[PDB]
């Protein structure tokens, strides 16, 4: 329902790709985040359900991440 | 240095145009949006941009005066582009040495000054801030701890790279390079002037940069000669510049100079800055001249967009709860 | 000798 752009989506798929193939010892999981696995996944389905964004829809003029 | 860096400013050859003019009113969200933020810009007016710079006079003394005089500083030797260190005083007193005086050539290019009076006195553009990964996805609370105003990366509670000082000689050259975690940069000619070489960070083109690296030649080879397209440009006092991720540039500086810039990670060239990552990892970067917290600031990026879309959160109950105590602020 | 992060410098000759 909401539209990202290519560049985020795409950028998104590399992350992660990126992220989970990274071992152990150079995952830098950061303190804040509860279960990466979990996280992984929802980023997934996510991806999954954005592949069709439209375009000239996703140019909204504000990100889409902001602090309320 | 083997190659003649005068003819290098003399020479019609780097005649490529990579560089966008722009208002700084069109400089918006939905630029970004966009156009992926994959060009080079240039403001040749500060209008439209929302930034803020000290005093038209201010000088390196009053920037030591408000960092302090004690303060570590990394100074850059140009002859051989290593590293030093010294005080922001010392700094100052070479920097008010008259140039036949000073033996030899000194740049500073990174000064973060972040947490002092001086970081007030700054702004970017409100653009940048809108995008940049620090403000928009690192857990506020953190950033907001952070007292030190060096760089000790023991003290740091977020990826401090947001606002540098530079402080450059006439003579000044700083030989090609990428900026670290693929960063993009927007850069501010507060006194003085800067010239610029620009490469496209095309596959071939990173290529040739990262084999350029392990040869050690760097004194060797002019990089821009070795590429097909190469634009030479020249930024005048209250231009902005903003670099897009990957791009390869050095930079002259033909006068006595000061500029505010700083760097930033954003959403829409996200493929890129881990592009560049990995060359630093193949190459093997000092940990300290790199992107402090790099794979860590991906997490909290994953984690704000599953949860700014789908209200579901992947942080902790307690880092949770620190947000929404912000949030009621 | 505290170790620092985030300074900016291309490689060396
Ligand atoms: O001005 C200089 O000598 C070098 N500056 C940069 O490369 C930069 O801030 O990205
Ligand atoms: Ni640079």
């Amino acid at each position: 329902q909401v539209h990202l752009t290519h560049f985020e989506l795409e950028g998104l798929r590399c992350l992660v790709d990126k992220l989970e193939s990274l071992p152990l010892h150079k995952k830098c999981v950061p303190t804040g985040i509860e279960d990466e696995d979990a996280l992984i996944a929802d980023v997934k389905i996510l991806l999954e359900e954005l592949a069709s964004s439209d375009p000239k829809l996703a140019l909204t003029g504000v990100p889409i991440v902001q602090w309320p | 240095r083997t190659f003649d860096l005068e003819e290098k400013l003399q020479t019609n050859k780097y005649n490529a145009n990579f560089v966008t003019f722009m208002e700084g009113k069109d400089f918006n969200v939905e630029y970004i949006q966009r156009g992926g933020l994959r060009d080079p810009l240039i403001f040749k007016n500060s209008d439209g941009l929302g930034i803020k710079m000290p005093d038209p006079d201010f000088t390196v003394n009053d920037v030591k005066m408000c960092v302090g005089s004690r303060r570590m500083v990394d100074v850059m030797d140009v002859n051989t582009q290593k590293g030093i260190e010294m005080t922001m005083a010392q700094w100052t007193r070479y920097y008010e040495t008259p140039e036949e005086e000073r033996e030899k050539l000194y740049n500073v290019i990174s000064l973060e000054f972040s947490h002092t009076r001086l970081e007030n006195m700054v702004q970017r553009p409100s653009t940048v801030d809108f995008i940049d990964w620090v403000d928009n996805m690192w857990p506020r609370h953190l950033k907001e701890s952070q007292t030190e105003s060096t760089n000790a990366i023991l003290e740091m509670q977020y990826p401090k790279v947001q606002k540098y000082c530079l402080m450059s000689v006439r003579g000044c050259y700083t030989d090609f390079h990428v900026d670290f975690g693929g960063t993009s940069v927007w850069y501010h000619i507060h006194q003085g002037g800067k010239v610029f070489w620009l490469i496209p960070p095309t596959a071939h083109n990173l290529e040739l940069y990262e084999n350029w690296l392990l040869s050690g030649k760097q004194g060797d080879i002019f990089l821009g000669d070795r590429v097909s397209d190469c634009q030479r440009i020249e930024l005048k006092q209250g231009y902005t510049f903003v670099i897009p991720s990957g791009w390869i540039h050095a930079v002259y500086t033909p006068t006595d100079t000061l500029v505010f810039g700083g760097n930033f990670l954003h959403s829409f060239n996200i493929p890129m800055q881990l592009k560049i990552y990995s060359i630093e990892d193949r190459t093997r970067v000092p940990n300290k001249f790199r992107y402090p917290f790099y794979y860590e600031m991906c997490w909290y990026v994953l984690e704000r967009y599953v949860y700014c879309i789908t209200n579901r959160s992947h942080l902790t109950k307690d880092f949770q709860k620190e947000s929404l105590s912000m949030d009621m602020e | 000798a505290p170790a620092t992060g985030g300074v900016k410098k291309p490689h060396r000759y």
